[PDB]
């Protein structure tokens, strides 16, 4: 488990501090839906749906280095969290055509980025 | 760097014993101002209340007539870095 | 670089509870897997006791702000992983589970921050 | 530890050209299922085709009368550690 726990914290950390990084760059400019916060969540959507697809086509990966990508860093990378008190804070804004705006584009976009990233390794393959 | 202070706070329109003050939001998610108004000579004291994000003007009321006043402005908005707090607050003087 | 520290040592943890709580718990309701779940129900609850706590400490130091908040509840949450399983269930044609699932961590979610906010909100007055 | 291959595999129904063949589901999301055929005698090529996740049965055609036939199901499932993988089958024999 020790050398899975190095696999969770190097990805998780890798993950973390880019979220952390673009966050901090992006999200001011248009604060009604933060694009930082959606921009780490597309991304880890589309990284987890490339490695749905690839994991599936090579079932002798390392599980240390599945724990790294997935767990890590998509993990470390998206974010529920702060998604959460973005919707919270235009909720309590009466901001609320911004607040569904955010729930929608977050989930549906995610899912679409998922799609993307199985679809297109699936057809490259 | 995107300031969470109001901008052009201003009356628009007045009585001896109120005021109608407007502002332009700042450019974050404003939860709600905080307006407070006070007699600008000496020790009187300064009176607050809040306004929802969502406005952008406020009423004044109770005010005595043909005294100056200090109004001032700020928010309680989100930002990543810093979740909930207050920005710096916008001030004008007017005399009713 | 302080700030850098405080993002990889929250993340680590949050990553490090997120991945044992989901190994342990997930299997044991694949429909939707309760790991994932809780870990995003339990960052939204602390990220909603954050949003009212640090708003009256306004002399608290960032670092400890930056940890909790994009540090634990960042590593702690996921939307990746809430992807690929409704994804996994959309494509397993279990249309009513993959709704369901969207609508508990999203709803869910926005609750458990409503409860940490108020709750510290309620008690200070 | 939750087993992703299907149990009580077993012909339910069977014609000398068909058989209707079910499964209990494993404890898993299950995205589809391959069912694989073809004569015991290793002197044929096998076959496989899938079903959704949903359904527990499936009907295998263009068999031959009295020729035994190997038939295995196996998993192409989701799980949290190993994302999509496909499961080891399950296998039974049976003579048209
Ligand atoms: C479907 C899933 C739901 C999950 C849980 C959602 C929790 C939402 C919390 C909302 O918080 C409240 O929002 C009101 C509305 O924004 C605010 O009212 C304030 O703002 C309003 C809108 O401007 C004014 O009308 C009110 O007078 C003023 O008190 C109020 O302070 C605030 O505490
Ligand atoms: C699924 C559940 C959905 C519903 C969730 C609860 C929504 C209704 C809350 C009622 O209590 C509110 O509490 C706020 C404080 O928490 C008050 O805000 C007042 O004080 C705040 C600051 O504490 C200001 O920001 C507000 O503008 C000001 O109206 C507000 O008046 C009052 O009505
Ligand atoms: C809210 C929107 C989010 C973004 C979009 C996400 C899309 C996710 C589903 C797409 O994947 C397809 O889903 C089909 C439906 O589950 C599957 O059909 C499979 O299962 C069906 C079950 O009825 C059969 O009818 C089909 O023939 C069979 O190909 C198909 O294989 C699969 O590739
Ligand atoms: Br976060
Ligand atoms: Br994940
Ligand atoms: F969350
Ligand atoms: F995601
Ligand atoms: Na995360």
């Amino acid at each position: 488990m020790i050398k899975s726990l190095f696999a969770v914290i190097i990805g998780g950390s890798v993950g973390c501090t880019l979220r952390w990084l673009l966050s901090t760059k992006f999200n001011s400019l248009f604060p009604n839906l933060p694009p930082g916060t959606l921009v780490v969540n597309l991304l880890a959507g589309l990284i987890i749906g490339t490695a749905l697809a690839y994991f599936l086509r090579q079932p002798h990966l390392d599980p240390f280095w599945k724990l790294m990508i997935t767990t890590g860093l998509c993990g470390g990378l998206s974010t529920f969290a702060t998604f959460s008190v973005e919707v919270f804070a235009l909720l309590q804004a009466g901001n609320y055509i911004w607040a569904l705006t955010s729930v929608l584009v977050h989930v549906i976009g995610s899912l679409i980025m998922t799609a993307l990233g199985f679809f297109i390794i699936t057809i490259l393959f | 760097s995107v300031s969470s202070v109001p901008t052009k706070l201003e009356v628009v329109a007045a009585t001896p014993t109120s005021l109608l003050i407007s502002w332009d939001a700042p450019a974050v998610t404003v939860v709600h101002y905080v307006i407070t108004y006070g007699e600008t000579g000496g020790n009187s004291p300064v009176q607050e209340f809040t306004v929802p994000g969502s406005k952008s003007t406020a009423t004044i009321s109770g005010l005595k007539p043909g005294v100056d006043y200090t109004i001032t402005v700020y928010t309680m908005y989100y930002s990543y870095s810093d979740l909930y707090s207050y920005s710096s607050p916008i001030s004008i003087n007017y005399r009713t």
